[PDB]
C-alpha cells in the first residue's frame, strides 16, 4: 500500500480586497500578476503571453503591501507560503540557501502557489565583492 | 552602525554625529535640572541645588553665574566643563565691551559660544565640553530675553526653556502654560518657573533646595535671590494658588 | 439634587466615579455606589450605560452573608433595563435568582410573586431548547403551590 | 538575537487573552519606574520584616531596591553577634551601612 | 578559470539590436501583432537591453493587451512596454551626481 | 470626475468612484464652479448605491 | 488600566478595539517590582499567570 | 560595500569614492526643505522653519540671512556649519570689497565659498561641512542662484530643492517653473514647492523666504509672507 | 466603517489636513481614538478624540536632535 | 518514578527493588576526608566565612534559622 502524503499556506487571513481603501493600481497590477494566471489563464494563452510571475511591492513602510500580500491569500485558490527575508540568514553554514531551495521545492510540490518574501533588502542586495 | 561613533568628525552613512549626541547625553548626567521663563518685562531661571552633604559649603555651591553686570547664567551638566564655559563667556562679553564700547546683547553673547563649541565639533583637538547654558538679560530694543547654547552650535531664543534630566516634561508643561496667556509677570513668571520645577520632579521645595535669578526692566541686573525671597514667593504663591 | 426635582444632571455627579479603582474598605461600598449609578442611569433611561454599568460587576460575589438586599435590588435593575430592551428569558434568570434568594424565599407572597414571574417570564420568551428547558425546570420546580392557575 | 522566527505576536481570536511584556530601552502603552522611592522604603522594610523608629533609622541612609536588603538585615544580625525580631535596632542600620553594592 | 578545466569561456554580451530583433520575434511568435507592427523599431528602441528585457517587453505589451480585453498587439503597445520595463533609478541626488566633473 | 464616473460605470467600485467624485467636487468648489452640484450629486449617488443610504 | 479588556467588552459594538491591547510595558530599572507588580494586580483580576 | 574606506577623508576606496563626503552629502539631504527659484527678474530662496515647539522663539535665529546689500543665502544642512560658512561668506565678500571697490560678483562668491568648503574637506582632522548652501544674487544685470556642496562644487541653478524631499520638491519644479516667470510668481512657485514638502500648517510665521531683486536682497518680512501665504491659498 | 462614531466627527476634514501620515498612522489614529474614548468612559468617539489621537500620532515623530536641521 | 523488576515476556510488575547506585555513584563520594585547614587558604577571608555561613550555618545551626526569618539558600 502507499500512504497519502504541510507545514505553511494554512490559517488563511481574514483580511480581503474589501478591507483595503483605494490602492486600486497596486491591488490591479498584483491581481494581474498572481491571481488572474490561476484562474483565466485562456486569458494569457490567447495573447499568447508567458504570465508575469513574480513582483516586487517596493515602498515606505505601513503603506499596506504585507496587507496587499494577505489578501491575495484570502482569495487565492491554490496555496500562499508566507516567509520573511531575515528568515535565511541563520547561523550554520548553507541553510539560507537551503531552505530557499525548501521553500521553492514545497511550492512546486504544493501545486499552483505564491510564495511571499515580506522583507528581502536584507539578503537581495547589489552582490558587490564578498571578501569574507 | 557603531564604527563611525569614537571620532566627533567622522558622519555617519546616514550623516549623524554620535560624539556630539553623546555630549548631550553629558548634560543629562549632572542629575540636576534648570527652568527659564520670561515674562512681559523680566527673565528668571531657576535651577535644582543639591548639596548631599552637611561639610559642603552651600555658598560655594551654585549654577547660576553673572556673566556680566546685566547677564546671568544658568549652567546644567559637567561642572568643570560648567565653569570653564562661563569663564569662557565672561572673557567674551569683556572683549565685546572693550572693542566695541556697549555691552554684549545676550544673543551675540549666545551666539559667540555656539560658534566656539561648533569649532570643536568640526575639528579634532577638544571634546566638544558636555554642558549646557541658559542664559537671560535684557535687551534696550527686544526686552527680556533667554538663549540656549548647547554643546553643537546651536542657541535658538526661548520664550522658556528647560535643560537637564526632565527637559522634556519641563518642556511639555511650560508648552501648556504659555499656550494660556503667555504674558505673564514676575510674581507670575517665578510661580510658572518654580512650578514646572516642582511638577516635573514631584517634590514641593524647600526655600534652600532652588536656587533662582532674576533679571527686571526695571533693575536690569542679574540678581541671585536670597534664602528669604524664596521662600517668600515660595509660601506666598503656594497659599494663593 | 435627585431629591431636588432633577434628576438629569445629578445622574451626570454620579456616573463620574471610579469605585472599582477607588479602593474601598471590601466590595461593600463600591458595590452600593455602582447600583446607585444604575439606578440613576435608569431613572434617567440610559439604558447603554445601564448596561455597561452591569459588566462591571460579578454576580458571584452576590453569594454571600449580606448580600441580599444588595443582590434583590441588582436584580430588581437589571430586571428593569431587560423589560425596556423586551427580552423576557433574561428577565426570568434574573426572577429566578431573586426567588433562590433566601430572604425572597422566607415569607408566602414574597416567594409566591417571585415564582409568578418567573412563570410568567419563561411562558413569554420565545420557544428555544433553552427556553423550553427552564419550561421543564419551573414545571419541575415542586413549590407552584398547585395555584391553579399558574401551575394550568 | 540570534532568532528571527520569533517574531511578534498576533495570533490573537480569543477574549480574556491579555498580556503583560516587561524590557528596557497591540501593546502601545508603557509604565516607567524608578529603582528607588521618595519614602517607599519604609513600606518595603515593614513588609518585609517578617520576623518604626529604628526603621525610619535605616531609612534615613537606605539606598536599595528590593527586600534583599532586609534579608541581609536579618541574617547579618542575628547570626553574628546577639548569639555571639526586634533585638536589633541600630544593627540593621550597621548592616545597611556595610551595604557595599 | 584554468585551462584544462574551463577549456573554453563563451561571453554573452547583451544583443546588438540584431539579436535584439531576433529576440522580438523569437518571443512574438506566438503573438497577434498587428499590421505595421516594427519589431525593428523596437529592437532600436530598445538599447543595452538583455534578451530578458526584450521577453518582458514582449509579455508587457500582452498584459497591456489584456487589460483592454485584447488579444491584440500594436506598435504603441510595444513601446510603452519598451517604457515600462527599461526604466531606470537614475542617481536622485545633483551633489553626488556632480562629485566628478 | 470622468475618472469618478467611470469607475461608477464600468468596475461597481462605486467606493473609488465615490472618492474621485469628492476630489472633483473639492476642485470645483474650489475654483468656484458651478460643475459642484453634480459632483455633490454624484456623491450622493455613489453613497446610495454603496447600500448606505 | 488592564483591568478593562477582560470584565466587559464595550470595544466591541459602538467602537473597536482591534482586539484591545494585550497589556502594558512596564518599563522597569534593572529590578524594582515587576514579577509581583503583575501578580498583585492578577491576583486582584483573579486571572492567572 | 568598500566599508573599510569610509572612515577617512584623504584616501581613495579602491572604485575611486571619497565615502566621506558623501555621508556629508547625506547629512544634507537629511535637513530641513528650501527651495530656490530663478525668476526672470529675481530669485526667491524660501526654507521651512518649523520649530520643534511652541517655545522657541521664532524670531531670533533666521535661516535666510543677507551677506551683502545684493546676495543672500539659504542651506539645508546643520545650522552650526551654517553659522560658520554665512560669517566666512560675509568676510570674503568683504574682503573682495576692499581689494576692488565694488560688490563681489554672485559667482565669485560662490568660487570662494566652495574653496572654504574644500579647505575643510581635505584633512583627517577636519569633518567636512554638513550643508549644502543656496546663493542668490543680483550681480550684472541678471540673477544667479548657485549651489554649494560639502565637497567644494558649486552648481548654478535654475530652480532646485534641498533637504528631506528634494526630489518632489525637483519634480514639482520641473512641472511648475518656466524661464520667463517674473519674481512674484516665482514667490508663489515657492511656497507651494515648500507645501508639497512642509507637514503641519504653513502658518506665516514658521516659513521663511528671501527675495533679490534689482533693489538688492531682502528677507521678505512675516507680513509680507502672511499675504503671499493668504494669496495663495 | 466597523467603527461607529458621533455625527459631528468628519474624517471629512482630518484627511484635507496636510501630512505624510501613512496607512499604518491612520490605523494607530483610529485606534488610540476608541482607547481614548473607552478609557475615559463617554461612550461615543468625538471630533475630540480624534483630534487628540491625530497630535499624538503625528507629533511621534519628534525628539530628535535640532542641530541636524 | 521507582525502581521495579517487572516479567521480561509480559511485562507485568513483579516484586519491587529497594534503590539502585551506579559504581561511579557509590565512588563518588569522599571515602579519606581531605585535612588541611581553613587557615591554608588566604586572602578570600569574606569568600570563606560567607560559605561557611551559608552551607555549615544552615547544617547545624539549622533551627535558628527558620526562627528568625532566614532562608538558608
Ligand atoms: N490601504 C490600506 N487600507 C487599510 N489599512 C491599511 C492600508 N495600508 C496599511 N494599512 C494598515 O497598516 C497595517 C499593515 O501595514 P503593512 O502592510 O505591514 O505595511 P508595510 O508592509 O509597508 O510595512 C495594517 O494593520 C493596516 O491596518
Ligand atoms: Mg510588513
Amino acid at each position: 500500500d502507499v500512504l497519502p502524503p504541510m507545514l505553511t499556506s494554512d490559517q488563511k487571513p481574514d483580511v480581503m480586497y474589501a478591507d483595503i481603501g483605494g490602492m486600486d493600481i497596486q491591488k490591479q497590477e498584483v491581481r494581474e500578476a498572481v491571481e488572474l494566471p490561476l484562474t483565466h489563464f485562456e486569458l494569457y494563452k490567447q495573447i499568447g503571453i508567458d504570465p508575469p510571475r513574480g513582483v516586487l511591492m517596493y515602498g515606505p513602510p505601513g503603506c499596506g503591501k504585507t496587507m496587499l500580500a494577505k489578501a491575495v491569500a484570502h482569495h487565492t485558490t491554490a496555496a500562499f507560503i508566507r516567509v520573511v527575508g531575515s528568515e535565511f540568514v541563520q547561523k550554520y553554514l548553507g541553510e539560507g540557501p537551503r531552505m530557499v531551495r525548501d521553500v521553492f521545492r514545497l511550492a512546486k510540490e504544493n501545486a499552483p502557489a505564491i510564495i511571499f518574501i515580506d522583507e528581502i533588502d536584507a539578503i537581495a542586495t547589489k552582490r558587490f565583492d564578498a571578501q569574507t | 552602525s557603531a564604527g563611525f561613533d569614537r571620532h566627533i568628525t567622522i558622519f555617519s552613512p546616514e550623516g549623524r554625529l554620535y560624539q556630539v549626541e553623546y555630549a548631550f547625553k553629558a548634560i543629562n548626567q549632572g542629575g540636576l535640572t534648570s527652568v527659564a521663563v520670561r515674562g512681559k518685562d523680566c527673565a528668571v531661571i531657576v535651577t535644582q541645588k543639591k548639596v548631599p552633604d552637611k561639610l559642603l559649603d552651600s555658598s560655594t555651591v551654585t549654577h547660576l553665574f553673572k556673566i556680566t553686570e546685566n547677564i546671568g547664567c544658568v549652567m546644567t551638566g559637567m561642572t568643570a566643563d560648567s565653569r570653564s564655559q562661563v569663564q569662557r563667556a565672561r572673557y567674551e562679553a569683556a572683549n565685546w565691551k572693550y572693542k566695541y564700547g556697549y555691552e554684549i546683547p545676550v544673543d551675540m553673547l549666545c551666539k559667540r559660544i555656539a560658534d566656539i563649541s561648533q569649532v570643536y565639533t568640526q575639528n579634532a583637538e577638544m571634546r566638544p565640553l558636555g554642558c549646557c547654558m541658559i542664559l537671560i538679560g535684557i535687551d534696550e530694543e527686544q526686552g527680556p530675553q533667554v538663549y540656549k547654547c548647547d554643546p553643537a552650535g546651536y542657541y535658538c531664543g526661548f520664550k522658556a526653556t528647560a535643560a537637564g534630566v526632565k527637559q522634556t516634561e519641563s518642556t511639555s508643561f511650560l508648552e501648556k502654560k504659555v499656550k494660556k496667556k503667555f504674558d505673564w509677570t514676575f510674581e507670575q513668571t517665578v510661580e510658572t518657573a518654580i512650578t514646572c520645577l516642582s511638577t516635573v520632579l514631584s517634590i514641593d521645595f524647600k526655600p534652600s533646595e532652588i536656587e533662582v535669578g532674576v533679571v527686571t526692566v526695571e533693575n536690569p541686573k542679574f540678581r541671585i535671590l536670597t534664602e528669604a525671597e524664596i521662600d517668600a514667593h515660595l509660601v506666598a504663591l503656594a497659599e494663593r494658588d | 439634587k435627585e431629591q431636588n426635582g432633577d434628576v438629569k444632571e445629578a445622574a451626570s455627579i454620579l456616573q463620574e466615579l471610579q469605585v472599582e479603582t477607588y479602593g474601598s474598605m471590601e466590595k461593600k461600598e463600591r458595590v452600593e455606589f455602582i447600583l446607585e449609578q444604575m439606578r440613576l442611569c435608569l431613572a434617567v433611561k440610559d439604558y447603554i450605560r445601564t448596561q455597561i454599568i452591569s459588566k462591571k460587576i460579578n454576580t458571584k460575589f452576590f453569594q454571600e452573608e449580606n448580600t441580599e438586599k444588595l443582590k434583590l435590588k441588582y436584580y430588581n435593575l437589571m430586571i428593569q433595563l431587560d423589560q425596556h430592551e423586551g427580552s423576557y428569558l433574561s428577565i426570568c434568570k434574573h426572577y429566578r435568582a431573586i426567588y433562590d434568594t433566601p430572604c425572597i424565599q422566607a415569607e408566602s407572597e414574597k416567594w409566591q410573586q417571585a415564582l409568578k414571574s418567573v412563570v410568567l417570564y419563561v411562558i413569554l420568551a420565545p420557544f428555544d431548547n433553552e427556553q423550553s428547558d427552564l419550561v421543564h425546570r419551573i414545571s419541575g420546580d415542586k413549590k407552584l403551590e398547585e395555584i391553579p392557575k399558574y401551575k394550568d | 538575537l540570534m532568532e528571527l522566527l520569533n517574531q511578534m505576536d498576533g495570533f490573537d481570536t480569543l477574549h480574556r487573552v491579555k498580556m503583560i511584556m516587561a524590557t528596557n530601552r497591540r501593546l502601545d502603552r508603557k509604565i516607567h519606574i524608578d529603582l528607588p522611592n521618595e519614602q517607599a522604603r519604609l513600606d518595603i522594610l515593614k513588609i518585609h520584616a517578617g520576623p518604626e523608629i529604628d526603621y525610619e533609622a535605616i531609612v534615613k541612609l537606605s539606598d536599595g531596591f528590593n527586600g534583599a536588603d532586609l534579608r541581609n538585615v536579618c541574617t547579618e544580625a542575628g547570626m553574628f553577634a546577639i548569639r555571639a525580631v526586634q533585638e536589633d535596632f541600630m544593627k540593621a542600620v550597621r548592616k545597611v551601612a556595610d551595604s557595599k553594592k | 578559470l584554468r585551462p584544462g578545466r574551463i577549456d573554453r569561456k563563451i561571453e554573452f554580451p547583451p544583443p546588438n539590436e540584431e539579436a535584439r530583433l531576433d529576440i522580438l520575434k523569437i518571443h512574438s511568435r506566438k503573438m497577434n501583432l498587428t499590421r505595421g507592427i516594427n519589431l525593428r523599431k523596437i529592437a532600436e528602441l530598445m538599447p543595452g537591453a538583455s534578451g530578458a528585457e526584450v521577453k518582458g517587453v514582449c509579455t508587457e505589451a500582452g498584459m497591456y493587451a489584456l487589460r483592454e480585453r485584447r488579444v491584440h498587439v500594436t506598435q504603441e503597445d510595444f513601446e510603452m512596454a519598451v517604457a515600462k520595463v527599461m526604466q531606470k533609478d537614475s542617481e536622485k541626488n545633483m551633489s553626488i551626481k556632480k562629485l566628478w566633473k | 470626475m470622468q475618472s469618478g464616473i467611470i469607475h461608477a460605470a464600468e468596475e461597481k467600485d462605486w467606493k473609488t468612484a465615490y472618492s474621485y467624485f469628492y476630489e472633483a467636487f473639492e476642485g470645483y468648489d474650489s475654483i468656484d464652479s458651478p460643475k459642484a452640484i453634480t459632483s455633490l450629486k454624484y456623491m450622493l449617488l455613489c453613497k446610495i448605491m454603496l447600500n448606505t443610504p | 488600566e488592564v483591568i478593562e479588556l477582560p470584565l466587559t467588552n464595550p470595544e466591541l459594538f459602538q467602537r473597536v478595539g482591534i482586539i484591545p491591547p494585550k497589556g502594558c510595558l512596564l518599563y522597569g530599572p534593572p529590578g524594582t517590582g515587576k514579577t509581583l507588580l503583575a501578580r498583585a494586580v492578577a491576583s486582584q483580576l483573579d486571572c492567572n499567570f | 560595500a568598500e566599508r573599510g574606506y569610509s572612515f577617512s577623508l584623504t584616501t581613495f576606496s579602491p572604485s575611486g569614492k571619497l565615502v566621506q563626503i558623501e555621508y556629508a552629502l547625506a547629512a544634507v539631504a537629511g535637513g530641513a526643505p528650501s527651495v530656490g527659484i530663478k525668476a526672470a527678474n529675481g530669485v526667491v530662496l524660501a526654507t521651512e522653519k518649523k520649530q520643534k515647539s511652541i517655545l522657541y522663539d521664532e524670531r531670533s535665529v533666521h535661516k535666510v540671512e543677507p551677506i551683502t546689500k545684493h546676495i543672500g543665502l539659504v542651506y539645508s544642512g546643520m545650522g552650526p556649519d551654517y553659522r560658520v560658512l554665512v560669517h566666512r561668506a560675509r568676510k570674503l565678500a568683504q574682503q573682495y570689497y576692499l581689494v576692488y571697490q565694488e560688490p563681489i560678483p554672485t559667482a565669485q562668491l560662490v568660487q570662494r565659498v566652495a574653496s572654504v568648503m574644500q579647505e575643510y574637506t581635505q584633512s583627517g582632522g577636519v569633518r567636512p561641512f554638513g550643508v549644502s548652501l543656496l546663493i542668490c544674487g543680483w550681480n550684472e544685470g541678471r540673477p544667479y542662484l548657485f549651489q554649494s556642496d560639502p565637497s567644494g562644487a558649486y552648481f548654478a541653478w535654475k530652480a532646485t530643492a534641498m533637504g528631506k524631499n528634494y526630489v518632489n520638491g525637483k519634480t514639482f519644479l520641473e512641472k511648475r517653473y518656466n524661464e520667463d516667470l517674473e519674481l512674484e510668481d516665482a514667490i508663489h512657485t515657492a511656497i507651494l514647492t515648500l507645501k508639497e514638502s512642509f507637514e503641519g500648517q504653513m502658518t506665516e510665521d514658521n516659513i521663511e523666504v528671501g527675495i533679490c531683486n534689482e533693489a538688492g536682497f531682502r528677507r521678505l518680512t512675516p507680513t509680507e509672507v502672511k499675504d503671499y501665504l493668504a494669496a495663495i491659498a | 466603517s466597523k467603527m461607529n462614531l458621533s455625527e459631528e466627527v468628519d474624517l471629512e476634514d482630518y484627511v484635507a489636513r496636510p501630512d505624510k501620515i501613512s496607512g499604518a498612522d491612520i490605523n494607530s489614529i483610529c485606534q488610540e481614538s476608541g482607547m481614548l474614548a473607552v478609557r475615559e468612559n463617554r461612550y461615543i468617539v468625538l471630533a475630540k478624540d480624534f483630534e487628540k489621537a491625530y497630535k499624538t500620532v503625528i507629533k511621534k515623530d519628534e525628539q530628535e536632535h535640532e542641530f541636524y536641521k | 518514578g521507582d525502581l521495579v523488576g517487572v516479567n521480561k515476556d509480559s511485562y507485568l510488575i513483579l516484586e519491587t527493588l529497594p534503590t539502585e547506585y551506579d559504581s561511579r555513584v557509590k565512588a563518588m563520594e569522599v571515602d579519606e576526608r581531605p585535612t588541611e585547614q581553613y587557615s591554608d587558604i588566604g586572602g578570600l577571608d569574606k569568600q570563606i566565612q560567607e560559605l561557611v555561613e551559608a552551607i555549615v550555618l544552615p547544617m547545624n545551626h539549622k533551627e535558628k534559622f527558620e526562627n528568625l526569618g532566614i532562608q538558608p539558600p
